[PDB]
C-alpha cells in the first residue's frame, strides 16, 4: 500500500553483531555469566549492485512528454547538491511517472 | 637590444625561493625573455603593421592608421610560446565544436 | 554560420518537370516552336529516410540534468498539436542544447 514491489521472498535481512571481547574474569571461579566486556566498535564498508530489468518507451505520441527538470533560474544552492556547511539535501520528492500511456 | 621593458601581461613571471606572496619587489620575481621569436614573430608591445584609412584623391592625402590587432592572414607564420624547467609540461584542450592551433 | 553540417558534397538536388504535351500543331508546317500546351500538373508521394548516428551521454553529474519539457498547465491548445480548424502550429523553436558537458 505504500510503494514498491510485493515479494513473498523478498532479499533476505543481512544481520550484524561484533562478538563480545570480556574483561578479566576473577581468579576464583563463578557460577554467574560476564557482565564486564570491552567496549568496542567495528567499521567497513558495503556494496550492494542491483540489476534491474527496463521496460522501454514505444510511444507513437506526436507532440512533446513531460519530462523532469531542474528549473534554469539562479539560486543560492544547487539543488540535490551539498550545502556551504557540507549537509547534502534533497529538495523535492521525484514521483516516477511522467512519460504517458494510452488507458 | 632594449631589455629595459617587458610586456605588462604578456610575459611569464617566475618567483625566486623563499619569495613572498604579495607585493614583492622586482628583484624578488624572474622574469621571461621571450626574445628568441624576434624572427617570426612581432614585438608584444607594438602595433602588427599600418593600414590605409581612405581613399586619397586629389583634393584628399593618403592617411594611414596603426593596426593594433591583427587576427590572422592566410599565409602567416608564427612560433609558439617557449618551454622551461619551472613551466607546465601540458594543457587540456577545452572539449568544443572548433579550436585553431590548440597549442597552449 | 547558420546552422547544420556543411559539406563539400552534400546530398544533390532533385529536380522534377511534367514533361510538355503540346495542343493540336496546325496542319501547315510552320518554323516556330510551338507556344500552345495543355494544362497540365501532376502529383505523387516522396519518401525521405535518413540513418543519424548519435554520440550517447556518458556524463557522470550527480545532481539532476535540464531537460526540455512541455509545461503542465492547461491551455485551450495542445502545443505542437492541430488547430481547432486544422492547422499545425509549432509554439517555440527548440534548441539542441540541454544536456551539459565540462568545459
Amino acid at each position: 500500500l505504500m510503494g514498491g514491489f510485493g515479494m513473498k521472498h523478498p532479499p533476505p535481512q543481512i544481520l550484524i553483531k561484533n562478538t563480545p571481547v570480556p574483561a578479566d574474569p576473577p581468579t576464583a571461579f563463578n557460577k554467574d555469566k560476564l557482565n564486564s566486556f570491552i567496549t568496542q566498535y567495528s567499521t567497513g564498508q558495503v556494496s550492494v549492485e542491483i540489476e534491474w530489468e527496463l521496460q522501454k518507451e514505444n510511444s507513437k505520441r506526436w507532440n512533446p512528454e513531460i519530462q523532469y527538470t531542474s528549473n534554469y533560474y539562479k539560486s543560492n544552492n544547487v539543488e540535490f547538491a551539498v550545502n556551504t556547511e557540507g549537509v547534502y539535501s534533497e529538495p523535492r520528492p521525484i514521483g516516477t511517472r511522467y512519460l504517458t500511456r494510452n488507458l | 637590444g632594449e631589455d629595459r621593458f617587458f610586456p605588462l601581461s604578456g610575459s611569464l613571471i617566475f618567483g625566486k625561493q623563499g619569495t613572498g606572496r604579495d607585493n614583492v619587489d622586482a628583484d624578488k620575481v624572474m622574469i621571461t625573455n621571450e626574445e628568441e621569436i624576434k624572427t617570426t614573430n612581432p614585438v608584444a608591445t607594438e602595433s602588427y603593421g599600418q593600414v590605409a584609412t581612405n581613399h586619397q584623391s586629389a583634393q584628399a592625402q593618403a592617411q594611414t592608421g596603426w593596426v593594433q590587432n591583427q587576427g590572422i592572414l592566410p599565409g602567416m607564420v608564427w612560433q609558439d610560446r617557449d618551454v622551461y624547467l619551472q613551466g607546465p609540461i601540458w594543457a587540456k584542450i577545452p572539449h568544443t565544436d572548433g579550436n585553431f592551433h590548440p597549442s597552449p
